[PDB]
Order: C-alpha cells, then structure tokens, then sequence
C-alpha cells in the first residue's frame, strides 16, 4: 500500500482471492461441475474464468503468432478494468469477450460482432 | 510423494465406481418412469373424452438450472422439490411417486381456484387439474433420472 | 356385449367384454346392458359387478370416480383408488368408520364384501 | 526382508558394489538358491517332498519394491494380506484377487474342486457388484441376490485366530454357503451358525465327515442328508439379531 | 480374547471396523458428502466421528497447554463407554460434547451446557 | 490395407466394432436386460454373441481336454465366414452350432442335429 496505493493493492489481492478460490473449487469442478456449487460459489467461478480471459491481452510482438496488432493498457485503465470485474458489473457479458482484448471499448466491440 | 498420489489414485478409483453405479440406478428408474406415464396416458385421455363432452437430490446437471431459469425469466417479464425451495427462499418425494403424493397439494390448488418435457436420455425442455399434476410429475421424474 | 373396460389412475386393470355391469350412481342405481343412450354420471363409494360370458362374475370396490358410455360399444370405467377382494380381508373399513372421510372409502369397501 | 537386509549389510562392508535400493546384484540369487531346494522328489528319490512358506514385509503395501518382486517371481503363488482389509473385519485379510496359487486344483481334494471351483468365480462378480449393494432396492433381481450370497460367503471366509479347521469341515462349511443355505440367515449370525452346525454334525453326524475324509468327495446321499440336517438347524437356531427366519 | 477378555477384544474390533468404514468414505464424502450414503452408513459416519473426539482426553501435563486439569479413566468406565457408543445410546448427544472428556459424567454436564 | 488387402482389414475392423458395442451394453443388459435395447441394438447382441462363439475352436494338442480332434481353417475361410456373420446370412441358425468348429460345413453340420 505505500508504493502503489490503497486501491490498488485491495484490487490486486482481490482478484488473487477470487482465482485462489477457482483454483481449490477445480478438483470438486472436475468431477461433478457447477451444477453442485452454491449460488455464490457459481457466480465467483463466472467471474474467476471471464478475470483469467481478460488476464490475456495482444502482444505488439506477436503480430506472426495471433495476427491482430499488439495493445498497450495504462495503469488507470487496468486499475478501473478489474474493479469493474470484481464488482461484476460485466456479468452478462460472454467469456469470448474478455479473450485477447486490451482496453474496455475493445470488449464492448466483440461483444457486438457475439 | 507417492504417498499423496497413490491416495488420489484409490480416491478416483472409488469415485468412479460410485458414479458409475447411480449412472445405472438412473437408468433403471427412467424404463420405471416410462412404464408408469405408459399407464397415466390412457387414463387422462379417457378423462379429457368426458371434460370435451362436458428435485429432492441433486447430482442432476442443468436439470434445476433450467427450469429455475424459465421460471425466473417468466416471472420477471410477464410480472414441491427441497432443491427449488431453497433457490426461492435464498419435500422428500419419492423417486416413483404415487397419487396420495400429490392428492393433499392438487386439493389445497383446487380449492384455492374454487373460492421439464421428455424428448431423449440427453435432451430435456423446461380433478382434471389434479391429474395435468400428476402427468406433469411423472414427466418430471423422468427428465430428473 | 360391451367392451367394459376397468382403468385405475396408477394403471389399466381390465378391458374384457362383459354381458352387463351394475353400480351405484349419485343419480341413481344404474344398469349398462348393450345399446344405450349416451350418458354422464360419477360413481358413489359403492361396490360394482361384472359379468363375464363364462365363469362367477366377479365384484369389485370404486371408492371414487366416476362412468362412461358412448353410442359405440365401449363401457370404461375411471376410478381413483379401486379395489378388488381376491384377497383383501382385513376389514379394517369397519374400524375405520371412526373418521368420516375414511368412513367414505369404507362404505365402498364394505359393501362389497 | 531381514534376510536380505542382512546379506546387504554384508556386502556393503566388504565394498562390493551396490545396485537398487542398495542392494548388491546377487540379492535375487540369494533366494532363489534357497527357495529352489523346496521341491517335490521323483518316485525312484523316495518321493519326499519339502514345502516352503517365504514371509515378506512389505512398506504401504508396495508390491512393486524390488525385494518383493524378486521373491514373487520365484515362488508359486503369494497370498497378497491387506492392511484396510484386515481393520475393516476380514481377518485373514487375504486379497482374493491379486492372490495366486499357481499349482492350483493339483494341490486340492476332489471335495473342495467341487464346491470351491466356482467360489472364486462367485465372489470376482461380488465385488464387480459391490458399488451399487448400498443402494438397495434400487437393482433388479438376478443382481440383489448375487450380492445377498456374496456377502454371506465373506463371513464363512472369515477365521478366528490359531483354529485350524478340518477339510471334511470347511467342504460342508463352503457347501452350505455356495448352494445357498445362509440366505435366510442374516448376515452378522453367519459365523455362529457355522460354528453351531459343525458342532451338530461332529456330534451326531459323524458318518458324512468320515465319508468326506474315506472317499474324498461329497456323495449325492450326503448331499439330501446334509440339506435336512440344515433346515433342521434353523429351525432350533436362535438368531440373535431381531427375529428367526428358517425358509421361505 | 485370552488376556484381555472376549468383551474388550469384542468392543476394541467393533470400534476399529467403524473409524476403517469412516476412512474408507473420506473419498467419497470429499466429493459428494453425506447426502448419497445410505441410512445405515449416515448413522455409522455420525457415530465414527463421534467415536473420534470421544477418544480425545485431558492430559494432567497439559494444564499449560489445555486449561483444564487431566482425568484418567479406569478401564471398566473405558469399557462400558466405547460399548454404549457403539450400540448408539448417546446418538441424540452432539458432537461437542464428546470433545475433550474423561468419564461419562463429565458428558452428559457438558451437554447441558450446550 | 496396404500388407493384408482391404477385405481382410473391413471385415477385422467390422467384427472388433460389433464386440465392443455389445461390452458396452454389459452394464446396462446385467440391470435391464435385452428388452430395453432397440430392434438394431437386439440383433447386434445377438451376432455378437454367436461371433464371440465362432470365434472358439477346436485345437489339435487339446484332444484330452475336448474329445473331439482339432481343426485347421485357411485364411479364405475365416475372411468368408465372418462376412457372412457381419452381414447377418446365419441369423437363423442357434447359439451351439458356432460354438467349437473350424470350417462353414461343420457349423451347418451340427445344425441339423440339434
């Protein structure tokens, strides 16, 4: 907190929080899925698989590999992304979205063309 | 260690054994649900000619989901089962249900007016009045095996 | 003869041709023999019988339901909770007259008998 | 095992050089040099012969350890015991189906060939079944039954400690199982009545032992006499758990 | 049954096959629960863990570490304890209550408590 | 295809598809039995079975075992007889006359007799 600030150290552990929980959730998921997790447990899963899509982003030297141009995402704009993730205010967006976008406009676009 | 592994090893083992048994316990009461809608059929059917001439356990994939998720949108545009009752707060029906089951309920439901559909193993869509109930039931007890 | 046809709820009993059959109605005491008129009537907890071409017409409780008839030879019969003696005994709707609503099925039981 | 460790000490201390699990490479030679000389002779050597029970410790039921595997690949036939087995009741704690004898019939009587050919068969589709007996009722007949016998015939293989029983009584003692005779009987009062019953025809019904021990088989006469002594039993048989039940 | 009589030995098996039944269904119950076993094997789980923290005791060295003085328990009360456990008398007790005791006085106190 | 020609690899594969179909059902015949299975499904049990049968032989060491003496059966003969089992020629004929023969003549040999 003394060097990046308050909010976003809280967001930065908050996210780990949520993908800790898919992570202990996927020997139980294995077997029998979502359909036997509670009501909260299925929400954060949503949420936990769309934050480890977003978590993927175009590389500018990754122009022969994927074929898009590369994206470079400011702090503010990275800082605001996973707030907005966390809060779940993109609940109805779909998984395809959050895959291999840069900024916020970017996803909204996709989520369109889906 | 070998010594995590090995238990991980006898875990699935007997995990596997015991989904594979309520696999085969779930398809011997689907020919049981069958055979009984089989006998319902006939008998509405004599019923409608007079009227014209006049989930408990889990462990069911998106059986529940579904359903609960029609009804949620039903309800929200327009306006029986431990599992849905808890889903609407936030019983104990037997696998092959009888009539005296649902008599007490179709009654209170009659009263009160007075003063998922089977297509395959895979694919599941989500006095006379007692008996649209009960047909309804044994569908339903269908789709859940 | 008519195709009398005996349907409980939980499953078909029987669908024989039987020479004639007689019950108890809330109208009155009825009696289905072949050609007659088309006609609506529910039944009263009260015994009924069935006569087959060969051997002891056999009888048979209906504590609930109700009769059917068309201009086509087909009798068929509905009942909610149906019965029959073979081996039944118990004649627990004695003791079971005690309460009205089980007083009900009794009556329908016992006359049987 | 101690054996081998002690051979390994040894060798080690003479600097000879070791192999897996420190062993030195003729660990394997010392038991089966040892073991070999256990054999039957011919007819014109006397016809003497010379049996060997080898014992070794296994850690956490590894089989595939080295010392192990060596002796397994030199006997003829290992009875595999089992720590799980034996805390849950099955005492001995032999595991059926990695347990071998590789001589097989040969080394059995014409009695025990009879009703123990098809034992092994019987409990190899009991444990196949096993899974859904917690789910009852729920199977349909042919299944209910095969499990309802299986389980009986775990207690008839289950034994108290140093008590040898006879062959001509573990014959009646597996024939009673297999034909079905301990269906009617729960299941928790199987080893009393096998107790009892030996006891019963020790006493009284001498003869169908001593035509067991003479003949070395079950005769079609003792087979009927052996039927009506049982459903005799059952009768006079007090169960302890609940009520009685003799046939149905 | 020689030394330690038939009735000891009797109970002392009879203990051991339900906590080998419990371990047995650690697997199982990890991934599905309580729910799927039958009516037989709930009530066995529930007196297996029971059994379990019946087993627990005071130590009269951990004062220190505990609170409480220890108690020591002749074998005659061992005895008719672990027989009424398995029998199923203190089946409607709760699981608290079983925690952490000597004699079979100190139970149903602390019952009462709870 | 290429060292044994087309014929030979259609009819193994044929054969190893019908077997494994019927290990399949295993599960659900020991529970249900044939009756639940469909009309194709009935008749694929039932060459299964018979081809599981013909597949037996008499072996000419095995003379003390059997009684009868062994059977020697070329390659033409066994690539014609299970065209003939896949395709469904011998659907009349009973479970015992397929069990321990070599040629096509002794199957309808023993036919006759039972």
């Amino acid at each position: 907190p003394a060097i990046v600030g308050d909010e976003h150290y809280r967001v930065a552990q908050e996210v780990i929080r949520i993908l800790q929980r898919y992570k202990d959730l996927q020997d139980i998921i294995a077997i029998l899925g979502i359909d036997e997790l509670s009501e909260e447990d299925k929400q954060l899963v949503n949420r936990a698989r769309r934050i480890e899509r977003f978590l993927s982003q175009n590389m500018m030297a990754a122009e022969q590999f994927t074929g898009q141009p590369g994206s470079t995402v400011p702090l503010k704009e990275t800082i605001e992304a996973f707030d907005k993730l966390t809060k779940g205010e993109f609940d109805h967006l779909p998984e395809q979205a959050f895959f291999l976008i840069g900024g916020l406009d970017d996803l909204a676009k996709k989520a369109e063309s889906l | 260690t070998l010594r995590e592994l090995r238990g991980r090893i006898r875990s699935a083992g007997s995990i596997k054994k015991i989904t594979k048994a309520q696999e085969l316990i779930a398809t011997s009461r689907i020919a049981k649900a069958q055979a009984r809608v089989e006998a319902a059929r006939p008998y509405a059917a004599e019923i409608t000619n007079m009227l014209t001439e006049l989930s408990d356990r889990g462990l069911c994939g998106a059986y529940n989901a579904n359903v609960l998720r029609r009804a949620e949108e039903l309800f929200s545009l327009l306006r029986v089962g431990r599992k849905a009752l808890g889903y609407f707060s936030f019983t104990g029906f037997s696998e092959r249900p009888t009539y005296e089951n649902a008599r007490e309920i179709a009654d209170t439901l009659v009263n009160a007016f007075m003063a998922t559909e089977f297509r395959s193993m895979l694919s599941q869509t989500a006095r006379y009045i007692a008996t649209r109930v009960y047909a309804a039931l044994l569908e339903a007890a269908a789709s859940e095996s | 003869d008519l195709n009398v046809e005996i349907v409980a709820v939980e499953r078909e009993l029987w669908s024989g041709p039987a020479t004639f059959v007689f019950t108890r109605t809330t109208a009155g005491e009825i009696g289905i023999l072949p050609r007659h008129i088309p006609l609506v009537a529910q039944l009263v907890d009260d015994a009924m019988v069935r006569v087959e071409r060969e051997g002891e017409d056999d009888l048979r409780i209906a504590v609930d339901g109700g009769f059917l008839s068309v201009t086509e030879e087909t009798v068929r019969i509905l009942v909610e909770n149906a019965q029959f003696e073979s081996e039944i005994d118990a004649d627990a709707a004695k003791e079971d007259a005690a309460s009205d609503d089980e007083r009900t099925a009794a009556w329908g039981r016992a006359r049987l008998r | 095992s101690k054996q081998a460790d002690a051979y390994r000490a040894i060798s080690l201390l003479l600097r000879r050089p070791p192999g897996r699990e420190a062993f030195p490479g003729d660990v394997f030679y010392l038991h089966s040099r040892l073991l070999e000389r256990c054999a039957k002779l011919s007819d014109e050597l006397g016809g003497g012969s010379m049996t060997g029970l080898p014992i070794i410790e296994t850690k956490a039921n590894d089989i595939s350890a080295f010392i192990p595997t060596n002796v397994i690949s030199i006997t003829d036939g290992q009875c595999f015991l089992e720590s799980d087995l034996f805390n849950q009741g099955v005492r001995p704690a032999i595991n059926v189906g990695v347990s071998v004898s590789r001589v097989g019939g040969a080394a059995q009587i014409k009695a025990m060939k009879e009703v123990a050919g098809s034992l092994r068969l019987d409990l190899s589709q009991y444990r196949e079944l096993e899974a859904f007996a917690a789910f009852a009722s729920d199977l349909d007949a042919a299944s209910k039954a095969q499990l309802d016998r299986g389980a009986r015939l775990v207690e008839l293989l289950k034994q108290p400690q140093y008590s040898p029983l006879a062959v001509e009584e573990q014959v009646v003692a597996i024939f009673l199982g297999t034909q079905g005779h301990l269906d009617s009987v729960p299941v928790e009062d199987v080893q009393r009545f096998e107790s009892e019953l030996l006891e019963h025809v020790k006493a009284s019904h001498s003869d169908i032992f001593d035509g067991i021990r003479e003949t070395k088989k079950l005769s079609e006469e003792a087979e009927e006499k052996l039927v009506s002594v049982i459903n005799e039993f059952k009768k006079g048989f007090x169960x302890x758990x609940x009520x009685x039940x003799x046939x149905x």
